[PDB]
């Protein structure tokens, strides 16, 4: 049987630990770039605040859909060796992934549950921590009140 | 209001499933032994393993447990402890649907049923991923059993999106009235 | 031999495929939840995210295929950023599989019409209820006036 | 071992591409008969869905690529959803195949330019074909005037 | 030992230089075919100047980016070929990825950091030539007050 | 007017189409016999339709026999393969479509007879699609498809454009309706 | 103006720079025979590199229906010509707008013929990797100037597009 | 106010942080040798980045150089060598920390805060590539130390100084055009 996170073994830990410093990285370049400048606020110049540049280099890794796009030169760039980092990270761990899967198979052999199931408590835990997060927004104001 | 009657009939019908499931022995048509010697059909579940059709028909015997992190596994699986939570939260929240008949001046009772029966839809989730994946060390089929408590889920789902419309309804009335 | 109608699922095992729908239902009512639930939002619904618009949105990120509206607070950010990983190892995980598959069974000692057959008959099946469910309203409607 | 212009559609066989255009046309039909057949909707065009935006849709949907208009009604969404469906399954199934190809060979190498030659030649017809139709609807608005 | 740019392997020189080389070519072409026309600007008729074209045709490629979308037939036939070049392209490079990582080319091993190394390179550097630029245009706007 | 003669005549170009590929044999050049059992075979080309098989070339040349498609989920494949109920179900539906059609051009009043006509044409190219998914996939468990396949195909695209045309009718009389009130 | 000034050096350097690509011999460093050595091939001659001679510009053979096509246009060249007469269309329409100030239909012209020279170009670089990849070969400089002609080419196609937008704008405001 | 107090404590930790990494020698609890016949005995070892000591066997607590060197490979083992970026990371930290100082002493000049968010932001980057530096060129068992974990935190603790550094620069520049 394999381990509860056994989905992060196409990649080392120095990896993961990496993209993790990556994504933070970005997302405080591309937000000092976008509203640093004085010269640009009018309101703001662009929706890219330091919530929203998390938000947006976390969609982006994803693979994900759209809620802002930069419009600057200097933000334009960190997009794109963002955009360029992720394709080859995502490509990397698929094609590393389906290596481990037939290697394994040839020394019917559909997933079994066991073999995803740290993605399912993450999930999970996700959303328990999310309505947590909601509920303690909610208790604050309500007793404001 | 027939908003309300939906809620507590989708209520007691989650409720009803998931207890059915627990307690009955119908989750997992395996073959193996129930009391060396021969693998007959049977019919596992959470707590007992019977065989079905076999020489020692309706002989039921506690599933053998136990044979750090695989530690705490086995012991999640074994008491069953998300299964029996899931029974627990929606009944709570079917005591908070009767509780917004009498207090129907706090209106957050109604949004602690959502939350409850939201809350008992995630953990019957971990309930089934454990189960399925204890079930690793051919003829492993399914049952009815466990379908009612994955049918209770649906069930308790769609009721806690009812109890946050019946929630966010008692709000917008609120606000017209101010 | 003959491959099934429905043997473009087997890169995962039944009970992936059970709990996916699963997580599917649960991540659309935790969004709803979290985005609908504050009295103290509404000043006319804050964000688009109801109960139909809220499993658009999980359809949408699961499938890849999807970009409208993404969530704008925290907790709905959270709710979404879990659903998002959750895709991508799973969408990985198929494709990767599903190569194993296709490599191993070829090692031994170009897919066909019939090997992707079922997911044809979905989309031509879909199509013909998508159609009587508009013309069903289309009746309704013509009929009240 | 020989490689062709057109051989990047060496793993999805001839009928699964021709069925695909098949199942492109249709839903890109259906997509825009549900949304604009229903006469109690209009007050002038409820959404974006004419019989020029489905068929950008549905490529767009196919080719992963970014959603301009989106499907709101619910006759509209059940097409999206099992489009998307589809796509991913067929998209999935390429990619999965062609990492068998370029494994076993059977009658590893860096993927050279003679085996993706085939779709440079398709994108630059395409490019000139579409300065074509800019200029002919030039000139034919150049003589109106 | 895994050469820094490791992430090149799969497809060859030839073809990452042809696709710089198409991305160019196919950035032109949309913006040309989107506003040369002297009968559509009324304020230009859409967004599809020679910025945001090559924009659209990066973020095309990368899989990422929903800013914005052609709404002309001309245009539009540029969008849906650059958009098929990329899918067999992208497709291409996460297979033959496959292949080299289960092929030896010299039990499976997981990536380490050694071999996706020029990716964290490239980022890191556009990190900082995204800052750079943005420091001299607000450095240079702050020597014009 | 302009657009109902397009309509009218792709209408029937569709509906002559397809019941031309569902009466022709010219579907499938495979590699097979034409013959029965004798008191050894002979593999020459044979174009092969629905219901009849005659053998192109070899001694043979014209004899057309009997395809015997019964040589869980198998059988229902081989009960729709051999009836053909989806390639003549898109004949019966764009037959239907022409009816409305046609009855659209003595009733003007009446404009849900238009939108009919569209559904009709649609479902039927979505009924085709069907059709030439179930004879590929039964066939399978060197061949060339012939020209009595790609009217089957032809006759999809031009229903369907038929489809789009005959709903923008329908929307279009609906637009003057909200124009005069 | 100054956008002018660079249309017409830029149209310049690119017709120039894919001029001597076409004529020159050091597309391709291969080893290969020469009447076995190093031999830096071009589009039309097999030069010897270093031996007993070192010095012989032999001919290729070109020709020792998908290889008859593909040969047949490596062989003839025509695309790296074809750009070759794009580009200097370009450029006459360039000096015909200074002549021919009123027609501002003639700078549009300009770009499309360097646009279309560009994607010749492309067509010339892929068919030429292809059929040559019929040893560690690299490419020599003659190959990297039709390249940067191609690039230097989109940029005057761009450059002249603004040209034709800026008159349009001019006659769109005083009118 | 409160705002600033934050930066110049988190300023200090990320600074205070990325030292002891650096001097220390607890990077990497790898099976090595310490001390420079024909034997030899691996025992296990906790690397740094300039000497790698023992910490078990007969030879506890001697600390071994390291010899770097015992063109792509060649730069990588020049750069692993000199720990130009990990010592770059702790001079722009250093840097960036004067100019929140000088702030104090100039508040006229809104240039000097900006400044201080510039350099913790590339100081941060310096970290990411020398981190990155350190894992290629190191490549039977290996687990990173407390000291490596201070490099990782203390970047994090430079990315979070950096945010707050801007959001003054901006804060104080918003103040500006209320008063015109
Ligand atoms: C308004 C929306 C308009 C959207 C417009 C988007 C067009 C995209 C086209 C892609 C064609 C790619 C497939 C090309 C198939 C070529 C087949 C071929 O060459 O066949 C060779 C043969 O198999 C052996 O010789
Ligand atoms: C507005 C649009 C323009 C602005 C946005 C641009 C973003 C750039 C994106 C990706 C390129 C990243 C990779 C570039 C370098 C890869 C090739 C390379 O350096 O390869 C070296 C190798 O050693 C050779 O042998
Ligand atoms: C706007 C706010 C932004 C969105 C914020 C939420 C986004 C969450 C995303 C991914 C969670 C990934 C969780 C990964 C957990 C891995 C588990 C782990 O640490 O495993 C160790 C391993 O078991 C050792 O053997
Ligand atoms: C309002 C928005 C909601 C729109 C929602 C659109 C849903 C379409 C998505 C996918 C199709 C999945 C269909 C799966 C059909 C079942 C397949 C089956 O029967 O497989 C055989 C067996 O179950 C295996 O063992
Ligand atoms: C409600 O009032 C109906 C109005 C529209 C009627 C359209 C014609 C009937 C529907 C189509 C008939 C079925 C065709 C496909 C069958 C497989
Ligand atoms: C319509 O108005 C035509 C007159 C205006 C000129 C527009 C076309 C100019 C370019 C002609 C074609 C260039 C060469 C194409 C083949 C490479």
């Amino acid at each position: 049987k394999p381990g509860v996170f056994s989905f992060l073994d196409p990649l080392a830990y120095e990896i993961w630990m990496c993209i993790v410093f990556a994504y933070i990285g970005v997302s405080v370049v591309l937000f000092l770039v976008s509203r640093f400048s004085p010269y640009e606020w009018h309101q703001p110049p662009n929706e890219f605040g330091i919530f929203n540049s998390l938000w947006f280099s976390l969609g982006a890794f994803m693979q994900q859909g759209c809620d802002i796009s930069p419009r600057s030169l200097s933000g334009r760039i960190v997009g794109g060796v963002w955009w360029f980092f992720t394709l080859i990270i995502i490509s990397s761990y698929t094609a590393n992934l389906a290596a481990f899967l037939t290697v394994e198979r040839m020394v019917t052999s559909a997933l079994s549950l066991s073999n995803v199931a740290g993605v399912f408590y993450i999930l999970v835990g996700g959303l328990g921590l999310a309505m947590l997060v909601a509920l303690i927004e909610f208790c604050y104001k309500s007793r404001a009140e | 209001g027939v908003q309300m009657l939906l809620t507590i009939v989708g209520a007691f019908a989650a409720f009803s499933l998931m207890t059915i499931a627990v307690g009955t022995d119908y989750w997992l048509y395996s073959r193996g032994v129930c009391k060396k010697n021969e693998e007959v059909m049977t019919h596992s579940g959470l707590w007992r393993t019977c065989c079905l059709e076999g020489n020692f028909k309706g002989l039921c015997k506690q599933i053998d447990h136990f044979p750090t992190a695989e530690y705490f596994l086995r012991a999640v699986r074994a008491s069953s402890i998300f299964p029996i939570l899931s029974v627990i939260l929606l009944f709570m929240g079917g005591l908070c649907i009767a509780a917004s008949e009498f207090y129907k001046t706090r209106h957050n009772i109604i949004l602690s049923a959502g939350i409850f029966f939201v809350s008992a839809g995630l953990s019957n989730i971990i309930g089934i991923i454990v189960y399925i994946s204890a079930n690793a060390g051919n003829s492993y089929s399914y049952g009815w059993s466990f379908y009612f408590g994955a049918l209770s889920f649906i069930i308790a789902e769609m009721v806690g999106v009812l109890a946050v419309h019946m929630f966010i309804d008692r709000h917008k009335q609120l606000r017209a009235t101010a």
